[PDB]
């Protein structure tokens, strides 16, 4: 689910479920931007 | 060269430019020959109305050249009729030095809608071979050197010329030198205990907020003390400072707390010179805090600024103790962050 | 089997604009002041005509 | 009646225009007598074709209440260390009227210019030294 | 001329680029003798009326 979130996170932040999770669950954030951190984004 | 009784000095104004552009999985130009590559649009600080941008043909643009690579330098907006410019390119090489250099001596003209380059820039081959290390892991990395010349101007040195010195505007140092004289001081000024004699009428002509706060219910009977506690004596004169003489000069060792003073009281060139200063001191264990303190104090350029930090330094930013509690305490900046860093990046 | 995709560009500009700062404040901020005619310290009478200072 | 004029031009090797073209000087005189003003029209090329490749240097007299000046004058170019060089001289008093130039069309090849080693073009700026004698 | 119509006109088909202190002119632009003879009535009254544009 983290590795989908990455994925299609175009439309994930603009779902409201997103947004609960922002909300009401740092970690899961945290979590789902530290696998974002070191993978499927740093060539820039 | 004796002395001259009437000189001049002629300053033809030029700017430079200077541009990188990488294209990545070359081998895979994908289509045949007359085909372009643009790239993006790019400039300088001024006067940042000219744009350019670069025309690669990867295959020939021409029937005489088909074996060879072409680059064109094309000016897409102008402001002015005509612009007269020179260009170097040159192929950064697998080390990263300059080779196959090659510069028009002509300072070209240029309109909207106008191109010039070299069509016979590199030959195919000589690009395509590996051991020149002309194409490093497939990756072209073009290096362009923009030269723009403006209007000259004479400054028209004759001497006897008005021969009495002339001061500027004296406004900012004689306001500057009546602080320690301590003159025309109607009320008094404490913060945090200590008094710093200073007058109400040229703090409300110098700060809205304080002169909206002024006129509304203070002065008729707090006038003479004023409560102030959100900052120490040291920030304080510091921009009692920079509001009397207009600069603030111990910027560096104290530019935090006048940052959140300068966000307190809404002033924007305090802000932006603080967030100069604290731009230049962005590291991986401070970057946190400093996010913080950009999300506090609204510093919307500050927070992209630390958002790249972190992006060029993620390895090792994330595993720190302030970002582990900047998680734990802001969760709003780490969505943001994940959001900077997967939808613009990736 | 290798699909090719439209290329896309970053478009990066180091040290850009900066931060794009407002106007000046060194003497704007007296002539704001006098626009808006607040904290009416005098009025002097010179020729009819009223002028305000401080 | 001796005026003397240093007049710099840097970034030249942008000449930044074609053929046969000016660049016009701040007028100039000096604090006596002060109503004849005088203007270096230099031309970066050739002013024509039947001398080319040449810094065509004149003395252009804009600004005289009499009918007519007659004046010497004397280009010099300063090479790196600043000493005068070329120094070519108008042997005639010549004649000056409003609107009218005077001077050294075969002034000094562009090639003998160009030269790093002479050092007659010390940091792509070239300083010219006129001296102007009325009578 | 005397009266007053144009003759000897010409111009330059071209847009030249004028600089600080660039001149542009003909230099043949009139025999003098065709000026100096009064039977072509371009020199009246010793008064040489020149238009421009």
């Amino acid at each position: 689910a983290v590795d989908f979130i990455n994925y299609h996170a175009s439309d994930v932040l603009e779902t409201s479920g997103w947004k609960s999770m922002v909300v009401s669950h740092p970690h899961l954030v945290a979590e789902a931007y530290r696998s974002l951190a070191s993978a499927q984004c740093p060539f820039l | 060269g004796p002395v001259a009784e009437s000189w001049c000095y002629t300053q033809i104004k030029v700017v430079k430019f200077s541009y990188m552009w990488t294209i990545n999985n070359f081998s895979f130009c994908r289509e045949e020959m007359g085909e372009v590559i643009k790239s993006s649009t790019f400039s300088s600080g001024a006067n940042d109305k000219l744009k350019w941008c670069l025309r690669v043909n990867p295959k020939g643009l021409d029937e005489e050249s088909k074996d060879y690579l072409s680059l064109y330098l094309l000016l897409v907006s102008c402001p002015k009729s005509e612009v007269r410019a020179k260009f170097k390119f040159s192929i950064l090489n697998a080390k990263g030095e300059e080779t196959k250099a090659m510069e028009s001596q002509r300072a070209y003209r240029f309109v909207q809608g106008k191109d010039w380059g070299f069509k016979k820039f590199i030959r195919r081959d000589f690009l395509l071979d590996e051991a020149n290390g002309l194409l490093p892991d497939d990756k072209l990395t073009l290096f362009c050197e923009v030269s723009v010349v403006q209007d000259s101007v004479n400054i028209s040195g004759q001497n006897t010329m008005n021969m009495v010195k002339v001061p500027e505007c004296r406004l900012a140092d004689e306001l500057g030198g009546l602080w320690e004289n301590s003159r025309f001081t109607d009320c008094c000024l404490c913060v945090a205990g200590q008094e710093f004699q200073a007058h109400k009428a040229i703090l409300a002509a110098r700060s809205p907020v304080f002169s909206a706060m002024f006129e509304h219910e203070m002065e008729e009977s707090k006038k003479n003390r004023v409560e102030i506690n959100d900052v120490e004596p040291e920030v304080f004169k510091e921009m009692m400072c920079f509001i009397y003489t207009g600069k603030a000069p111990n910027l560096d060792k104290m530019a935090d707390d006048l940052l959140a003073a300068a966000d307190k009281y809404a002033l924007e060139r305090l802000k932006v010179m603080c967030e100069d200063a604290l731009c230049s001191n962005l590291s991986v264990e401070n970057a946190a805090e400093i996010l913080i303190l950009a999300d506090l104090h609204s510093a919307d350029q500050l927070k992209t600024q630390a958002v790249d930090f972190i992006n060029y330094h993620a390895s090792d930013v994330l595993e720190t103790s302030g970002w582990k509690s900047m998680v734990v305490s802001h969760p709003h900046l780490v969505a943001e962050a994940y959001r900077s860093l997967a939808s613009a990046q990736c």
